[PDB]
């Protein structure tokens, strides 16, 4: 029936005054727009459709015209930057807020879809939804005692256009807005569906990638406890995101670190860490850098947890940008850990491992390397041994790399590889 | 210190 038509024949159509000749070309241009094999997104632009698309969404006595024309709007925004904008250009914008409110459902949630694929351009469009004030009657469709009352396909868009509304930045999302939004979010997190929780932390996400302002917000609705929740959970898309949200609150202030501390965050590191995924042990060794790096009795947390064994066991064998992310959690522990703590670091076997990377052609590990050995002979110092850990770098072969790399194109390199030689001769 | 360092659009078929 409305099966490969040409453009010529769904222009022919819409441009008749004839409602049901209109209807029958839009659904053909949906149907174009639906395949999966290069969709003819120009061609339709360039034919002049979109304003009668646009048109079409405002006729209420007809509302599959309505649903029709939302559908093919939605695929055009789906497109390109340029393709997008021809939507947003036709005045789509007010008329989808309209649509929210229709009574019938599958019109309605066309509407979500398509002003989500508006707000997942940018900074720009994102905003000018939000302008066009579309948060109100957003959040009015999720205004229910129960979430499972609401049918699972409409729900999971509700919440990917939710997200979409908290993403990017330069800028991030207005202040207003996300105070506005993360009541309904913070729900959509204890949902019991994989895509609506997974869709849910990366908007918690994308809403801590920022200022510890922004940081402080979201912890003090209290999300902290089931973050760490979906951190432990099966599903990979659901940890991803979860390990980015918790990643991005340690960034903040020592105070905000410990609330991750508290909520028992460091008990899934074991297996965060030797996880099976390049990504997931990277980011997770990442986060770990960023803990070793606060306070003396959160160090202490971080062996109490058995996570020592860990590091080692990653700067022993990882992917190299897993391996760099976990000299830098040795040395932040070393420059701010106290005695016991070092020399405890250096009895798990942390010395054979960190000498072992030195022969790697990258210069900024060589330096985050050195020194973290800087701060532990410091802390030999201390105690009157550095006798036995010079000797400990010399039976390794460390000695050969250290004295190797004083022939070294960076000059940095070269002095502190020199000044580690002439103070302990290893 | 500290060290600071999900598909945008979807089509219905």
């Amino acid at each position: 029936g409305t099966v490969n038509w040409s453009v010529e024949d769904i222009v022919k159509g819409i441009n008749s005054n004839n409602l049901e000749s209109q209807l029958q070309a839009t659904q053909a241009a949906r149907k174009l727009l639906s395949r999966e094999k290069q969709p003819p997104i120009d061609n339709i632009i360039r034919a002049g459709l979109i304003p009668k698309f646009v048109s079409f969404l405002g006729k209420t006595d007809c509302s599959p015209i309505q649903f029709e024309s939302a559908w093919a709007l939605t695929n055009i925004a789906s497109g390109t930057s340029e393709q997008t904008k021809a939507v947003v250009d036709g005045g789509a914008i007010p008329a989808f807020i309209s649509l929210l409110a229709s009574p019938h459902a599958h019109i309605s949630e066309q509407a979500v879809w398509a002003l989500g694929n508006i707000a997942g351009d940018g900074s720009a469009f994102r905003d000018l939804v939000i302008k066009h004030g579309a948060i109100d009657p957003l959040l009015a469709l999720l205004a229910v005692p129960d979430l499972s009352t609401l049918a699972c396909g409409y729900l999971r868009n509700l919440t990917w256009t939710l997200s979409n509304l908290c993403r990017n930045k330069n800028p991030a999302p207005p202040l207003d807005a996300v105070e506005q939004i993360l009541p309904t979010l913070v729900r959509l997190l204890h949902h019991n569906d994989p895509e609506v929780l997974a869709d849910s932390c990366w908007a918690i996400s994308y809403l801590t990638d920022g200022p510890n302002e922004r940081i402080e917000m979201v912890v003090k609705k209290g999300v902290v406890p089931q973050l760490v929740k979906l951190l432990g959970a099966t599903e990979l898309p659901i940890v991803t995101p979860a390990l980015r949200a918790i990643g991005n609150i340690v960034t903040g202030t020592d105070e905000q670190t410990q609330k991750v501390i508290d909520a028992g965050a460091l008990a899934v590191f074991p297996s965060l860490l030797t996880n099976p995924k390049t990504n997931i042990q990277k980011e997770a060794t990442w986060t770990m850098s960023n803990i070793t790096a606060g306070r003396q009795d959160q160090i202490q947390q971080v062996v109490n947890h058995g996570l020592v064994p860990f590091l080692v066991g990653v700067l022993s064998k990882a992917d190299f940008k897993t391996q760099k992310e976990a000299a830098w959690a040795i040395t932040n522990y070393t420059s701010g850990g106290t005695v016991e703590q070092i020399v405890y670091l250096v009895h798990c076997g942390i010395i054979e491992p960190l000498m072992n990377l030195l022969s790697a052609k990258d210069t900024k590990i060589i330096q985050v390397i050195l020194d973290a050995i800087s701060n532990i002979f410091q802390a030999a110092e201390k105690l009157g041994e550095t006798e036995k850990l010079s000797i400990m770098i010399e039976e390794c072969g460390g000695l050969d790399k250290i004295e190797a790399l004083q022939r070294h194109e960076n000059e940095s390199v070269y002095k502190a590889s020199l000044n580690l030689i002439e103070k302990y001769f290893s | 210190v500290k060290r600071p360092m999900r598909p945008r659009r979807k089509t219905k078929t």
